[PDB]
């Protein structure tokens, strides 16, 4: 019963190529994901918004996909909608509104990466508790 | 004889009295406490509850607990030679043995202690009504820790010895038992909240009653422990409480005897709901009420709101809380208001 | 006539009434016959009343179906918030009642004069020389009643929200207050029940140790408590044999000696703790909450491991989804 | 005063002195576990 | 019925408040 | 006032008592910190290591279900790598 | 010099009750700790200050103080230097080495009495010419003082205004509220709920006008003081003793403190919800806002929406008839704050604003305060006494009003102690009962 590199092993791309994590990124991730997505993202949920949740299929389903490292780290750059017809930015932190959201002016591509993997990771680990709320903890 | 020679050396006057009270009570007492100190901190619940519960595992004073054994052990005395544990220490914890220990123990400390209190009382020639009083932690323990599990399916639904552990046990009682709404429980509370107002408002009256009996403020050193003359003025707290309150003591002998009853008077009642509590025989409801919430569903009191508040802890409770039931409740059967 | 203003102020003050009416009395005696007239004919006739503001009034009366136990008088409505709502405020009496008008002219008046019930509690003290500090020691229980009507509903910013004059109302009153901020897992909460709980013990400790100690002035067939004239000039029980028996039950310096060091204890104890049982719901009064160990031990890989805080937070969860079922909108319960 | 040594008092608090410290020294020891 | 039984109880409690009050037994001092 | 036993103070305060427990103290200290440090109180107790509560894939609670053969079954749950 | 033939130990500062010159030692070395904490707390939270994130989010409560006064922040609330932090810190920690060596120069070093030493500042208790003086003295000093944040307003560089027009942002402040009727108005506004009484200030003209005010009042009654004494009445109501004088300092502090609790935890102008956090209210009507601005987007007619309780699931009717947020959120239509006044109209929240003037800025300030409301734990753990372990918060407006009211409380029992003892120890019986001539002893039997 451990973090095993099995674990930590997260599709990279949506052409089924993966990426092996380290718990020193792991940790690092988890670390930048209560500095800058807890606040309204703790525990996979979303509370300005609970109908959309970090569920891996949830991710799967979204447009474009983002339910990869890659999907995941262009949002935190260029956010959207569900459907992706709409893009979020100016209400939604990412890098491109560091100026609006100044959590997101120290973030760097290594950051995004880590974050990205942490929101892959969890529910390997966690299970049904990262999407469900209240019901689950 | 002997006998007299043993009797000699138990009741002589040490810095610790011992007696024969004492050949009961020291190793019980010290193995009860010494029992939990030693789950406290190293022992698990894991294998028992599904639960960690030792500073070894991470667990903080407040989180820790000797938990109860499984539900599958019944009213199992869990000895360590018994059937259960077959002389296996390890495995005697991980049944949650401790518990059993620490229960039975304990109660035959809490026996001896008395016990002592009745022999040097005797010894010094002084009343026993120190013994007489004892009686109410001892119907407490005796109903709660032993009585009320006896009456359920097993030890599990026991107190668990333990900060938080407790605190659950409040919050059960609550949901399932409706405790708060039980007559012999209100009067426990009166009991244990009138008692601690007599020891609060005794205790003030006679430290501004008193004479002036030295030339310091600090009043302390200015009294005589060699008896005499009273100490604190029992005619001016008299007529002070008969012009604020309109009601007054006015016989010490009374005063202190009424200090004894209200509180032991309280933890005996309160120790007979629980008794009743065992059989499940709870005060959970009104039938009147219940028949008019429900042709009226434009009938609410604080008592209705307070039994849909019992839903939610027995629903999302259940489930961690009785393993044993290998309970599972859809989300869509989770009683819920709006919102939330 | 020496002055009648004169006269006025001498009999106020007068030591020589049955009751003693200070100058704290001249404000007291009025607020609680006006508390406690308007209570017994709400508890007995008042009707339903809007508590949550959400046109779902809850009836707390006799008269409207309640007994002592369920019976309550229900606090103003979550509509008026912490806005003052006296008679005057009101286009007829019936609107008063529906929007739980009674509460806040009991309250109110409640709390001004248990104040200056404590105010008297001095006054007293000092037309008749003793000390006064006695007053000191109701400060706890007063700041309770302080705490549960008053900053309680200022910190959460509603009166709908302190305490309800009933027996059940109060344990709604308590088993929300855990769901909300975890009253059991607070420090200050734990000393106030280390004082009530010590309270009772001391209060049963002092209580027996004493009478058990009574000088023998009595017959075998006649009443201990005869054995005491009123107005004594020495004690009624041997301090010595009581410290005696006590000093060996544990151990001599581990007892009381001294009847003044005895009975400061036995008043500092509940007085104290209580005293942060009060500060406790006042803390709490703005989301200041008890300790939140839930999900806190966890194992190798990162799985949940629960303690029994978990199992306290599951009850506390269904607390809070079931409490005030149509009252919420939003996820999140900030109010 | 001539004072003995051993006594009975010295069991007693011997009985919980000796166990404490050896726990307070396993209970210091836990506060560098880890995963 | 009930509601009687109820305020019925309460009256006698303060009736009894009241006499316990004013008709005491004086608390006579010394010679007792 | 008095008995037998050498008055705490005395002793808490003469220098033999220290050359004593300078030694002794520290010694149960470390003794006790070794018995945790070594994965020795483990054992004893039967107290589940962080990586020792579940199997990898397993999700489900070791529960103990009867008390005859609970010993059995314990050991059958160590078992499964857990 | 003094022991136990005085008081006891654990009452020992009340042998200096009568020993001027070591009193002073305290009152100057205790000084020094005052300026110690708020200097060295300074220092410390300035190095665990992170500039790119919400002050609330640190722990902070003292460079928030600062930034109000303008001073290292700017647009918003962005901060921009944070060498004034560091100075304020630094220059009180080392006036503290300065008043702490008065202090204990005077308290073990010094005359242990001043009367003698100096009849100009010696002096007596009794002395109601000597009392009166040194408390104009004092009336002065904090006159002073007030007028120092007028100046630092007006002239040295202004306040932190969140109510900015242009957002808020440091305004020099150019129009002092001077007109009485205004200014004291607050004294007679009620302290419930909407009249919020002095609580209910919201903007910085009547702040910077009525410490105006205050500082020229207070420097006249310190005038007044020096060149009088008590009246009549004054005198024979009060009691004139060490003790008395405490108790009366004591039950003010503790009224002032219950006044800074209310005040940190409802005012949006002087405790700007950019460096502390959103206040209790703001926070709830933030979530309506964000929802209502989400469901408004999904195609909800937010006018005409209906809750379960048919009572309106955004918008609703306050009990005067104005247009609020729905919800348990009914209790907090009092709230006024920057973000959220543009979509307010002559009778409340106006539904064509909501409709189509709803601002982005607006929707992400609602999105923040909504998600960092006042609620958290003692071990500070954000959120509802259910939430998970993750978010590491605790706002400052609920540390702050907490310990404030803690400190209130204890002083007003401080308060009814000192007083208490005062008038025993006046009148002569604060050490107990006469046992020859007792009082009540000699009154009439009530029976
Ligand atoms: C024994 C032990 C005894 C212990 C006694 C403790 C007593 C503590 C009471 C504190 C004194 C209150 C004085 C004060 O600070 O008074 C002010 C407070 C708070 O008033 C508030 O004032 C607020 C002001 O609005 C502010 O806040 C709004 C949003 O929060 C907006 O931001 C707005 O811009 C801003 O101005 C709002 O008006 C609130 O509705 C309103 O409650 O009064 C309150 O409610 C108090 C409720 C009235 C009872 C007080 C009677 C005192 C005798
Ligand atoms: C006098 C003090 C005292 C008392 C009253 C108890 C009482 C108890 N202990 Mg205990 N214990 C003590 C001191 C004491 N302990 C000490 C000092 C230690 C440290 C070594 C322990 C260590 C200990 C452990 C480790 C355990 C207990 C347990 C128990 C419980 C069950 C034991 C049992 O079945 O008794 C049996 C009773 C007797 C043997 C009394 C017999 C007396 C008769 C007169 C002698 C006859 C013998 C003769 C051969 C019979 C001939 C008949 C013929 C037909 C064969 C019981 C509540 C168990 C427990 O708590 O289970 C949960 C358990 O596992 N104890
Ligand atoms: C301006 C504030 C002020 C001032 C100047 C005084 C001054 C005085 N008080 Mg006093 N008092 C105050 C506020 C104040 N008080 C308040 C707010 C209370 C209510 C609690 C009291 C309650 C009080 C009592 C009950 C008594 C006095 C007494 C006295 C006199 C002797 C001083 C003394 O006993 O020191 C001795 C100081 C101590 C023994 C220190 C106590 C330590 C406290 C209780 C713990 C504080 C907790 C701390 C924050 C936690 C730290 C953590 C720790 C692990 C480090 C002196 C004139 C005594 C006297 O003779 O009456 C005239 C007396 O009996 N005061
Ligand atoms: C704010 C805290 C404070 C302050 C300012 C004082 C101040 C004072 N107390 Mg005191 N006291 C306090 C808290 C405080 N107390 C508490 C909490 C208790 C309860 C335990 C007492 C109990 C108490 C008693 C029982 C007595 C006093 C007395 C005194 C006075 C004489 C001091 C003395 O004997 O010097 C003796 C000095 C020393 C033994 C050396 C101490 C070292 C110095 C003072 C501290 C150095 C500070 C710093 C490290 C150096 C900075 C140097 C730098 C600037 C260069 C003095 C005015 C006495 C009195 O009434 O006066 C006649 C007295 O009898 N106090
Ligand atoms: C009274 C004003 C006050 C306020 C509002 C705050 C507020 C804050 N401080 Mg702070 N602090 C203060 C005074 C204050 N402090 C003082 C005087 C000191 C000097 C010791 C410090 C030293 C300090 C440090 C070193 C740190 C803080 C930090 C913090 C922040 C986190 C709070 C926290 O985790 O504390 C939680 C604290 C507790 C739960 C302890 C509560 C203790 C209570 C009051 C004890 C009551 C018991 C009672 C007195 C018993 C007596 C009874 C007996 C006589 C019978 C918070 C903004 C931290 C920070 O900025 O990080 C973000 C941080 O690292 N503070
Ligand atoms: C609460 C403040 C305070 C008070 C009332 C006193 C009072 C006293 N001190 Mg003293 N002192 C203090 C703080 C204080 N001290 C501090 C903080 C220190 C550390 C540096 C000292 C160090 C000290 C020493 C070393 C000596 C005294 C002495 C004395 C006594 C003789 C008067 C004197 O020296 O003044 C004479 C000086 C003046 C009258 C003028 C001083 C004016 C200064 C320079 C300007 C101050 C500016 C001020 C901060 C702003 C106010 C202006 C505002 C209204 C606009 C007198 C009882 C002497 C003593 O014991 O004799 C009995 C002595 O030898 N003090
Ligand atoms: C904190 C600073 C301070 C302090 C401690 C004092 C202290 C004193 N002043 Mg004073 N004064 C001050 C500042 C201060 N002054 C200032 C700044 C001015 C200039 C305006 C004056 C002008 C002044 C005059 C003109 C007189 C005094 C007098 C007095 C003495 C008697 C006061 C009295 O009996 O009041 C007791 C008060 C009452 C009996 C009235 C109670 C009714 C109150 C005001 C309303 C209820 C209060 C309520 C709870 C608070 C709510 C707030 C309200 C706005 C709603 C006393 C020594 C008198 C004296 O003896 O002359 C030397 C006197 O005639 N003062
Ligand atoms: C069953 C009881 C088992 C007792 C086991 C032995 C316990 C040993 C206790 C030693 C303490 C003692 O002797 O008194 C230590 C000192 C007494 O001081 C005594 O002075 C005497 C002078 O001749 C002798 O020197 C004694 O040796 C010395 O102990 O303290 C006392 O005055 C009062 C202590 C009362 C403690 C009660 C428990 C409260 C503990 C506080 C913890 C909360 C923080
Ligand atoms: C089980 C068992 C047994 C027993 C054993 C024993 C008896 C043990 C003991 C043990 C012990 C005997 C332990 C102890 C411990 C203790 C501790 C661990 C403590 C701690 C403490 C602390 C931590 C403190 C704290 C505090 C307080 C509380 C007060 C205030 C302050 C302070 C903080 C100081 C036997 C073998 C017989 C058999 C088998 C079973
Ligand atoms: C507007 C404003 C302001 C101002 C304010 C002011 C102006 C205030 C004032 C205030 C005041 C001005 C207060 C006062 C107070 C007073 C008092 C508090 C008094 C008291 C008194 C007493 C307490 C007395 C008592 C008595 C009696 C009556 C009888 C006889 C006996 C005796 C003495 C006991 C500010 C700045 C904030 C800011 C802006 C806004
Ligand atoms: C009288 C008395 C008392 C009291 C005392 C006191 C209260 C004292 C105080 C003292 C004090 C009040 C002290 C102070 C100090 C301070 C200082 C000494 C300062 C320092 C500073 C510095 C050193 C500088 C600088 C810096 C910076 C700028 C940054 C970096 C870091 C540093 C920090 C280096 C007692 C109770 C004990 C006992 C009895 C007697
Ligand atoms: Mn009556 Ca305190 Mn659960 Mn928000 Mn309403």
């Amino acid at each position: 019963a451990e973090l095993t590199p099995e674990v930590l092993t997260v599709p990279l791309n949506s052409e089924g190529k993966t990426i092996t994590l380290t718990e020193k990124q792991y940790l690092e991730g988890k670390r930048l994901f209560q500095y800058a997505c807890a606040s309204c993202h703790v525990g996979g949920i979303t509370k300005t918004n609970p109908s959309l949740d970090l569920r891996t299929e949830t991710l799967a389903l979204a447009t474009p996909p983002r339910d990869n490292i890659e999907g995941l780290v262009d949002y935190m750059k260029n956010p959207t909608t569900y459907d992706g017809e709409q893009e979020i930015a100016e209400v939604h932190p990412s890098l491109r509104s560091a100026d609006i959201f100044p959590k997101m002016r120290n973030l760097t591509e290594k950051d995004l990466v880590a974050i990205a993997g942490h929101i892959l990771v969890e529910p390997k680990i966690l299970g049904d508790k990262w999407g469900g709320g209240k019901v689950y903890y | 004889g002997w006998f007299d020679i043993l009797d000699d050396w138990l009741k002589r006057d040490r810095f610790v009295f011992v007696g024969w009270s004492g050949i009961l009570l020291f190793p019980c007492a010290y193995l009860a406490l010494g029992g939990w100190l030693t789950g406290t901190t190293f022992v698990t619940s894991w294998y028992t509850h599904g639960l960690a519960s030792s500073y070894l595992e991470g667990c903080n004073f407040l989180t820790v607990a000797v938990s109860t054994p499984a539900n599958s052990m019944g009213h199992s005395l869990l000895l360590l030679w018994g059937p259960e544990a077959q002389g296996d220490f390890t495995r005697w914890c991980q049944l949650g043995g401790l518990w059993t220990f620490i229960a039975l123990h304990g109660a035959f400390g809490l026996i001896g202690f008395m016990l002592r209190q009745f022999e040097i009382a005797r010894l010094v020639g002084v009343r026993p009504y120190n013994a007489i009083a004892f009686s109410a932690p001892i119907a407490v323990f005796v109903s709660v820790f032993l009585i009320y599990p006896l009456g359920q399916s097993s030890w599990f639904f026991a107190p668990s010895f333990g900060v938080a552990a407790i605190f659950r046990f409040l919050l059960f009682f609550q949901g399932f038992h409706n405790w708060t709404l039980n007559p012999f429980h209100m009067m426990g509370v009166a009991g244990v909240l009138g008692g601690a107002l007599l020891c609060a408002i005794h205790g003030a009256t006679v430290e501004n009653t008193l004479f002036q009996d030295g030339e310091g403020a600090s009043t302390f050193r200015a009294f005589n422990p060699t008896q005499a003359e009273e100490t604190y003025s029992m005619v001016t707290a008299n007529r002070f409480w008969s012009q604020i309150f309109g009601i007054a003591f006015s016989n010490k002998r009374w005063l202190h005897f009424f200090m004894l009853f209200v509180p032991v008077t309280g933890l005996w009642m309160s120790a007979i709901g629980v008794v009743g509590l065992a059989l499940n025989l709870r005060s959970y409801d009104f039938i009147s009420q219940e028949i008019r919430a429900a042709e009226d569903p434009e009938f609410e009191t604080f008592y209705t709101k307070n039994l849909l508040l019992n839903e939610g802890i027995r629903a999302w409770m259940a489930p961690q809380d009785q393993p044993h039931e290998n309970f599972v409740f859809p989300e869509e059967v989770l009683p819920r208001g709006n919102a939330l | 006539s020496a002055n009648l203003w004169e006269r006025f102020c001498n009999w106020v003050t007068s030591t020589d009434n049955r009751l003693y009416v200070g100058w704290f009395g001249v404000i007291m005696i009025p607020t609680l016959l006006a508390a406690t007239i308007c209570f017994v004919i709400a508890f007995i006739a008042a009707p339903p009343v809007d508590i949550d503001g959400i046109r779902e009034p809850v009836s707390g009366s006799l008269l409207y179906g309640n007994n002592i136990i369920t019976g309550a008088v229900v606090p103003s409505s979550n509509a008026i918030g912490l806005h003052f709502y006296p008679i005057w405020e009101a286009a007829s009496l019936d609107e008063w009642l529906y929007n739980g008008g009674p509460y806040q002219l009991i309250i109110f008046h409640f709390l001004l004069g248990a104040s200056c019930y404590m105010g008297r509690q001095w006054e007293l003290s000092y037309r008749l020389g003793m000390r006064p500090w006695i007053c000191v020691a109701y400060s706890a229980p007063l700041a309770s009643a302080f705490a549960v009507f008053l900053i309680y509903p200022i910190g959460q910013g509603s009166f709908s929200d302190g305490m309800p004059l009933g027996i059940s109302g109060t344990f709604n009153f308590m088993i929300v207050f855990q769901a909300e901020h975890n009253i059991l897992m607070h420090p200050f909460h734990q000393l106030g029940v280390a004082g009530v709980f010590g309270g009772a013990l001391f209060c049963a400790m002092h209580g027996s140790l004493v009478t058990s100690s009574l000088i023998r002035e009595t017959t075998e067939t006649e009443s201990a408590n005869y054995g005491y004239k009123f107005g004594q000039e020495e004690e009624t029980y041997n301090i010595v044999a009581a410290h005696g028996y006590f000093g060996r039950l544990i151990f001599q310096y581990a007892s009381f000696n001294n009847s003044r060091s005895l009975h400061f204890f036995l008043a500092a104890w509940p007085v104290v703790g209580v005293w942060f049982t009060a500060l406790g719901i006042s803390t709490m009064a703005f989301n200041l909450n008890g300790f939140n160990f839930n999900h806190s031990v966890i194992d190798a890989k990162g799985n949940v491991i629960n303690t029994w805080a978990d199992i306290i937070n599951r009850a506390n969860l269904g607390m809070e989804v079931m409490h005030e079922r149509n009252a919420h909108n939003f996820p999140l319960d900030l109010a | 005063v001539s004072y003995p040594i051993f006594t009975v008092r010295w069991v007693a608090v011997h009985t919980l002195a000796v166990p404490t410290i050896f726990f307070l020294g396993a209970i210091a020891a836990m506060q560098f576990i880890q995963r | 019925m009930e509601t009687i039984t109820y305020v019925f109880i309460f009256a006698c409690i303060i009736a009894l408040f009241f006499f316990a009050i004013f008709f005491r037994e004086p608390p006579r001092i010394t010679k007792k | 006032g008095t008995t037998g036993e050498r008055p705490f103070s005395d002793i808490i305060t003469s220098v033999r008592y220290w050359v004593i427990h300078s030694i002794t103290i520290p010694a149960l200290f470390i003794a006790g910190w070794l018995f945790v440090s070594t994965g020795l109180a483990y054992d004893v107790f039967g107290t589940p290591r962080p990586d020792s509560y579940y199997a990898q894939e397993q999700r489900s609670i070791p529960l103990v279900t009867d008390r005859f053969e609970a010993k059995q079954q314990v050991e059958t749950f160590l078992e499964q790598l857990k | 010099d003094q022991e136990s033939s005085g008081f006891a130990w654990w009452a020992g500062n009340a042998r200096l009750i009568n020993l001027s010159g070591k009193l002073l030692g305290a009152h100057v070395a205790h000084a020094g700790l005052i300026v110690f904490w708020a200097g060295a707390m300074t220092l410390f939270e300035l190095a665990h200050f992170i500039p790119e994130k919400p002050m609330y989010e640190q722990g902070l409560i003292l460079i928030p103080h600062i930034a109000t006064l303008g001073w290292g922040v700017g647009p918003g609330g962005e901060v921009v230097d944070t060498f004034p932090f560091f100075v304020v810190g630094v220059v009180h920690l080392i006036s503290s080495a300065v008043l702490g060596f008065g202090g204990v120069y005077h308290a073990i070093r010094g005359p242990e009495t001043l009367e003698e030493y100096s009849s100009f500042f010696g002096y007596d208790w009794k002395d109601k010419n000597k009392m009166t003086t040194i408390l104009g003295f004092h009336l002065i000093v904090l006159g002073i003082g007030a007028l120092l944040l007028v100046a630092k307003a007006m002239f040295f560089g202004g306040l932190y205004d969140t109510w900015a027009p242009g957002g808020g942002d440091v305004r020099v402040i150019t129009n002092p509220t001077l007109d009485p009727r205004v200014i004291f108005g607050y004294l007679l506004k009620s302290p419930f709920g909407g009249e919020g009484w002095i609580v209910s200030v919201n903007n910085l003209e009547d702040v910077v006008g009525g410490h105006i005010w205050i500082g020229l009042i207070c420097i006249a009654g310190g005038i007044w003081h020096i060149l009088t004494t008590p009246f009549g009445w004054a005198r024979r109501a009060f009691i004139w003793s060490g003790e008395a004088y405490l108790s009366y300092s004591l039950g003010a502090l503790s009224m002032m403190g219950f006044i800074a609790t209310c005040f940190v935890w409802f005012n949006n102008t002087v405790y700007p919800s950019e460096f502390y956090g959103p206040t209790g209210p703001e926070a709830s009507q933030a979530q309506a806002m964000t929802f209502l601005i989400r469901d408004q987007k999904l195609g909800a007619n937010v006018g005409s929406a209906q809750g379960p309780t048919g009572l309106g699931k955004y918008l609703m009717r306050s009990p005067t008839g104005e247009i609020i947020f729905g919800g348990e959120t009914m209790r907090f239509w009092d709230f006024r704050g920057p973000w959220l006044e543009p979509l307010r109209g002559p009778n409340g929240l106006d539904l064509n604003k909501i409709k189509n003037d709803i601002q982005p800025w607006q929707e992400r300030r609602a999105a923040e305060y909504m998600t960092h409301a006042p609620l958290g734990s003692l071990n500070s753990v954000g959120g509802v006494a259910t939430e998970i372990n993750s978010v590491n918060f605790v706002s400052p407006r609920s540390w702050l009003a907490t310990s404030h009211f803690v400190l209130a409380f204890f002083f007003l029992v401080g308060h009814l102690w000192h007083a208490g003892r005062a008038r025993a120890a006046a009148a002569g019986f604060e050490k107990g009962i006469d046992r020859e001539s007792e009082p009540v002893l000699s009154m009439p039997s009530l029976d």
